[PDB]
């Protein structure tokens, strides 16, 4: 039969603008927000409304339409959800690129710890292609431990240049499990944990020239889009309930994690909302930072697997892309 | 559940040091803020919903409960011209419950306005004064103590 | 209803359609789901 | 690339026509143009001085009534089918037109360009048939602050003194 | 138009490819097969692929060619002009 | 009480209703038996998925943390740690609970697979009920048995 | 009353922005935001307690004098003076002609402020603005 | 209100029309397409100027579908509604909802939120016809409307307007 | 790139760096599944007007 007649102009694809996502276009994009982690209501015959499955996002069934856009499941596409969390998390596929930020730029104001001042920072803008240009910057700028609120100025280094500063030292960042910890140096050493909101508002801060220097684009991909505040959650078809024998429904690995995402975001919201103390905000935070992580990547070095009932590892995003029977 | 409340609106700081030992105060320039924001961000909510319900109405579908304005209903309309058809229901449309609102609406705001006057008067005599921040520090200037034999040793 | 819209554009007149494979689709999807924004257009941006 | 997704709302008191309906447009030859605004008799003219040219083409290789029957005939003669859109034009243009001849039209364009109005005022100027300087100003508010109640009031009187029949 | 070199200055290969002549011959034979005019005389055939060799051979196919060059710039070659040496 | 979002399949040339209507499945192909017009194409059949019965355990989708590859014993404490700290499961688990030890209990005398099925059921079905409060939890699970 | 609008109590304190218009109809003072929405898609009684003299926002017009009686009485002088608009050389120099004209316009002016005869004078500045 | 402007589109051709008058037929494709059309870009294009002197490109034949594409550049009356505009039409339908003035080739409709609180529905009338002390609006009547709202598809165009304003209603 | 190995990490610094594809490789297009630019698709086959008429 074939899909139906459209009145839309057929063309081709010419260009592939690769970027990421803000928590506006997530919001925007979204038809539905997923506010409870069951998938089915309690007569188990159709789909609780605001669940994993909704009807809003489409369907997977010969038999159902879409309730966005009226079409079968040869026809809908599917659309997509999002998940307000509670509080931001790291992206797991970024922690390393994070982890470069923070030490190029200061952790109080959101400067470059190093200006056009420095003859060898001249040189490293000069770079044309990103992917080396970040490199030099970094290698040149996580040596510098202090803001240097005054600079020697470059016509002579008898009298110094009042820069954009605030004098405060820089701390030594490492990455332990899934937080990223920041040791500073007295005048043993005091050690903290750098919280996502704490990270999230200095990238918030950098200037449109200071992370463009870095490599990153004003408009398709910026800093703080790097951590996670609105989840999007991908159609049914993306993550379809097999059946076996047609009497029996299984849901796709996806759908449990997802769930689990709910349950911890719901558990975090209603703790940190009356009492919980902060040592039970941490470990609520830490799980559903945990739960998001093995969402996109269930192969993280160092950390626990996120295993099915049956014991077998849990299928993640990337698990899907990489490999010989991948997608790709 | 009190503190945690009065904690995310900011009326009330927190400060942690070691002696790990929590310690609660009053930081005046953050209150201030948190309620001049809150107290104009109530009225422009209350005046922005007054606006959007001088508008139009709209429709509403009795059996799939969807939302339908003024614009998208017109698209809608069977082809005899007599009534507003449903897209995925195909029945007619029932006007929405929002025409009498326009005066409740006022309502609240006038009362609400009245109410929050001492408010008002207290902030533009705020900021016609000099508002110096307080800190823990500070805050130890004016310290009662609160029992005989405390535990907690309130020094900086 | 002959009837396009792109919720979050407020656009109605700038839709076109493609082929691709459904492959493709998911892939476009799956890492639409990771926070990765792979943006499809029909017109050229930098020449040659 | 930018997908700024930033759109001022369509209006015609504040005059913003869109992005497709700037002032300054761009022909198919690429030399820069002014929009041109046409009122409804002025619609009426252009069109069927179209239809009679294309009758013209295939051969080769008066009251509201029988005008209105003879655009008509005219019509369907020399247009294919799916025209019940141009028949209710041309049958909407008739029955609201103000000037009938070539001439008419041709005085009322020299007349009202000497204002210097945005094509858009003076298409709606040469459009809706106005008797006061006020009329004009609350149906058209576009022209608030645009030309003196002294100019207006003459213009709408001569306009109104070469009406049509 | 400054990416369409004139026909006064074309500096590609003027002796038509195995890939153009196996597109050319497959463009024509499904336009034929799909009720397309026939511009040469047939002495008997029902194959669209054979009917688009006829063609072909007698310089009676109406295309042409445009060559692209790795910078956007393109020829355009008639068919009729392009030698069949291959 | 909601939307139809029901497909049904009828030949529009044939008009019949209710249609004749045979499932090619190794062609993936739905015809029509009268006509033989194709009414849907691309048809699908009916791991990456588990089957769970949504008859002892309802909808719940839960998943464990344990050791990988590689896997340091520290995060899997405080992981482990955090889970259990949960409200939302905390009263389902006193079901799950209870279904762990009627398993242990039927396991320990010899006792089919349909009869811990059935006494889990029953379980479920009679538990939070306003009448089974005043019982002691063994006499519940030996009824149930 | 101070710096708020009689209806939405719009305080310039919380809201600097705040910009306030008349209509000579009442005048009676509305801020931007009121005016708009309440007349915007056409006209509209006044939304005052006693007041149900219809306007129409095209009226609107910012308040020059502090007064509102002071206002009233120019806004009627300038409307008299479009009709009643006279100079010395009108009457050759005769200034006793003159200044009774004057006064008489004055009065006329008087009696529109106050309605003393708000029908007979009415009548009067339209048989005159004829001629 | 009436433009002239300079469009573009893109024409298919089916290979059974690749003969020797083929451009004739794109012609007729052109007029049998485009006119009488509705676009929410360009609004309803209603005739095509110049028919003799359309500027036709060099088609590109498709590489599966085999049929050609031709860009095509025409001259072309197009009627677009804008809202806050004030047209004149003639009432074709009444309902308890409001009536529709057609304008040209669109039809407003005119709500009774958007409608002056004198006017009032009154079905007994046959036809059913709004019914107030200083005019009446029925099917046929003239009404000049100010366009409220336009909301606009790829392929369709809707319409609201009001008379509450003065100098509006019933002509 | 991310077609032959690391395909996942390939894919997340693109992301990041906001990194722009012309599609003009034979991967591209196969993973979008439309013609390449190789062997016959290297050209464009357009219609002759100018000869289609005087054939007829
Ligand atoms: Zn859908
Ligand atoms: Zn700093
Ligand atoms: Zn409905
Ligand atoms: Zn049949
Ligand atoms: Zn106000
Ligand atoms: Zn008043």
């Amino acid at each position: 039969v074939g899909q139906q007649y459209s009145s839309a102009p057929l063309r081709t694809v010419k260009e592939v603008q690769f970027g990421l996502f803000s928590p506006e276009e997530v919001r925007a994009i979204s038809v539905a927000k997923i506010r409870f982690p069951e998938t089915m209501d309690e007569t188990q015959t159709r789909a609780k409304i605001g669940g994993l499955n909704d009807p809003r996002l489409g369907s997977i069934d010969r038999n159902l339409k879409c309730q966005t856009c009226q079409e079968g499941m040869n026809e809908c596409p599917g659309h997509f959800g999002h998940i307000d969390l509670a509080k931001p998390v790291f992206h797991v596929g970024f922690i390393a690129k994070i982890k470069k930020v923070c030490e190029c730029v200061c952790m109080h104001c959101g400067k470059l710890l190093l200006d056009e001042h420095n003859e060898l920072m001249r040189q490293a803008l000069a770079i044309k292609d990103s992917k080396k240009r970040f490199a030099a910057i970094w290698t040149l700028c996580k040596t510098k431990m202090v803001c240097e609120t005054d600079v020697p100025s470059e016509d002579d280094p008898t009298q110094l240049v009042s820069r954009g500063g605030c004098g405060n030292t820089q701390p030594t960042i490492r990455k332990d499990g899934l937080k990223l910890v920041g040791s500073w140096k007295k005048d043993e050493p005091e050690l903290r944990v750098l919280s996502t909101e704490e990270i999230l508002n200095i990238f918030k801060h950098i200037s449109v020239k200071d992370f463009t220097s870095l490599g990153f684009n004003e408009v398709f991909s910026r800093p703080e889009w790097m951590i996670l505040t609105c989840l999007p959650v991908p159609p049914p078809p993306v993550r379809p309930s097999i059946s076996f024998n047609e009497s029996q429904r299984g849901e796709d690995d996806l759908t449990f994690k997802l769930a689990d995402i709910l349950k911890a975001n719901i558990s975090l919201e209603t703790l940190e909302h009356n009492g919980a103390p902060h040592h039970a905000i941490e470990e609520a935070e830490s799980l559903l930072q945990f739960h998001v992580a093995t969402y996109m990547d269930n192969d993280i070095a160092g950390q626990p697997q996120a295993l099915q009932k049956s014991g077998r590892p849990v299928k993640s995003i990337r698990a899907r892309l990489k490999g010989k029977e991948g997608r790709i | 559940p009190l503190i945690a409340r009065l904690r995310s609106d900011r009326l009330i700081s927190i400060h942690k040091q070691r002696e790990e030992r929590v310690y609660y105060y009053v930081k005046y320039p953050h209150a201030i803020d948190a309620i001049k924001w809150k107290v104009h961000q109530v009225v422009q909510r209350l005046k922005d919903d007054l606006d959007k319900n001088s508008e139009p109405n709209g429709y509403m579908c009795p059996i799939c409960l969807t939302k339908y304005t003024q614009l998208e209903a017109v698209q809608l309309l069977n082809f005899d011209r007599t009534e507003f058809l449903c897209s995925l229901c195909d029945e007619p449309l029932v006007e929405d419950d929002s025409g009498k609102k326009n005066k409740e609406k006022q309502d609240k705001l006038n009362r609400l306005m009245d109410q929050i006057q001492p408010i008002i008067d207290s902030l533009k005599k705020i900021d016609d004064s000099r508002i110096e921040e307080n800190t823990f520090e500070i805050a130890l200037a004016r310290l009662i103590p609160p029992q005989n034999q405390s535990h907690a040793a309130y020094t900086y | 209803h002959n009837q396009f819209e792109c919720k979050g554009c407020d656009n109605k007149i700038d839709i076109y359609q493609i082929h691709i494979p459904y492959a493709a689709k998911l892939l476009f999807q799956e890492l639409m789901a990771m926070n990765i924004t792979p943006r499809l257009y029909t017109d050229r941006s930098r020449d040659f | 690339r930018r997908l700024k997704k930033v759109e001022e709302e369509e209006n015609a008191a504040t005059l913003q026509l869109g992005q497709e309906f700037q002032l300054k447009q761009i022909n198919h030859q690429g030399e820069e143009e002014e929009l041109i605004a046409l009122n409804l008799s002025e619609a009426r003219l252009v069109i069927k001085e179209a239809l009679v040219e294309r009758r013209r083409a295939f051969k080769r290789s008066e009251t509201r009534e029988k005008e209105l029957e003879s655009i008509d005939v005219l019509l369907e003669q020399t247009t294919g089918g799916n025209n019940k859109d141009l028949k209710n034009t041309m049958q909407y243009l008739t029955n609201f037109s103000r000037f009938r001849d070539q001439e008419t039209v041709g005085a009322v364009i020299q007349l009202l360009k000497s204002t210097g109005l945005h094509p858009f005022e003076v298409a709606q100027l040469g459009s809706l048939a106005c008797d006061t300087a006020d009329e004009a100003k609350t149906l058209i508010p576009s022209l608030n602050n645009k030309i003196s109640d002294d100019e207006l009031e003459r213009i709408l009187k001569e306009l109104s003194n070469l009406e049509t029949l | 138009k400054e990416k369409a070199i004139p026909k006064d200055q074309r500096a590609t290969t003027p002796y038509m490819t195995k890939y153009e002549r196996a597109r050319i011959l497959g463009t024509r034979a499904l336009q034929i097969s799909m009720n397309a005019p026939v511009f040469v005389d047939l002495e008997g055939e029902t194959d669209p692929l054979r009917i688009a060799m006829k063609e072909l051979a007698e310089k009676k196919i109406p295309l042409v060619i445009r060559r692209y060059l790795p910078d956007g710039s393109f020829e355009d070659w008639s068919v009729e002009e392009l030698i069949v040496d291959l | 009480r909601g939307p139809n979002l029901n497909i049904v399949l009828t030949c529009p040339e044939c008009k019949v209703y209710p249609p004749k209507i045979v499932e090619r499945f190794s062609e993936g192909d739905v015809v029509c038996a009268l006509c033989g017009l194709v009414l849907s194409d691309k048809l699908v059949d009916t791991r990456v998925g588990e089957a769970s019965n949504p008859l002892l355990d309802g909808n719940n989708l839960s998943t464990r943390i344990g050791k990988g590859e590689t896997t340091d014993m520290r995060f899997t404490k405080e992981l482990n740690k955090a889970q259990g700290k949960n409200v939302m499961d905390k009263k389902d688990n006193e079901v799950q609970a209870a279904f762990a030890k009627i398993t242990m209990l039927c396991d320990a005398a010899e006792l089919p697979k349909i009869v811990k099925d059935c006494a889990k059921e029953a379980y479920k079905l009679c538990h939070d009920e306003k009448t089974l409060k005043g019982k002691s939890m063994e006499s519940i699970m030996a009824a149930s048995i | 009353n101070k710096d708020m609008c009689p209806i939405c109590k719009t305080d310039r304190y919380l809201s600097p922005d705040v910009k306030f218009l008349v209509n000579p109809e009442c005048y009676h003072r509305i801020c931007e935001s009121c005016v708009d929405r309440i007349f915007s898609l056409g006209p509209a009684q006044c939304p005052y307690k006693g007041c149900d003299k219809i306007l129409r926002k095209n009226k609107f017009k910012t308040q020059i004098f502090d007064d509102v009686e002071v206002e009233k009485e120019v806004d009627i002088r300038k409307r008299v003076f479009n009709v009643f608009n006279k100079t010395i050389d009108d009457f050759n120099g005769d200034l006793v002609e003159y200044n009774k004209y004057l006064e008489e316009v004055e009065d006329i002016i008087y009696k529109l402020d106050h309605g003393i005869d708000v029908a007979k004078t009415e009548e009067k500045l339209r048989t005159y603005e004829e001629l | 209100m009436f433009f002239i402007k300079d469009l573009s589109l893109n024409i298919t051709l089916h290979p059974s029309f690749f003969g020797p008058r083929m451009k004739q037929y794109l012609k007729t494709k052109l007029l049998e397409e485009v006119e009488g059309s509705c676009t929410g870009k360009f609004g309803y294009i209603l005739c095509v100027l110049d028919y003799d002197n359309i500027d036709i490109q060099r088609g590109r034949i498709l590489p599966t579908d085999g049929s050609a594409e031709f860009n095509v550049k025409y001259r072309a009356v197009v009627f677009k509604p804008f809202k806050g505009e004030v047209v004149d039409g003639t009432v074709v339908s009444c309902s308890q909802h409001g009536f529709e003035v057609q304008v040209g080739p669109m039809k407003v409709f005119v709500t009774k939120h958007l409608m002056p609180q004198d006017l009032t529905f009154n079905a007994g009338s046959n036809p059913p016809s709004y019914q107030s002390s200083e005019d009446v609006i029925t099917i046929k009547s003239r009404i000049r409307v100010k366009i409220e709202g336009c909301i606009s598809q790829v392929s369709s165009i809707h319409a609201i307007g009001s008379i509450k304003e003065d100098y509006l209603g019933a002509i | 790139r991310c077609s032959f190995e690391e395909t996942v990490e390939i894919l997340f610094e693109a992301g990041a760096s906001a990194e722009l594809d012309d599609c003009r490789g034979v991967s591209e297009n196969v993973i979008l599944g439309q013609m390449a630019p190789i062997g016959t698709g290297a050209f464009d086959v357009m219609i002759d007007e100018e000869s289609l008429v005087k054939y007829m």
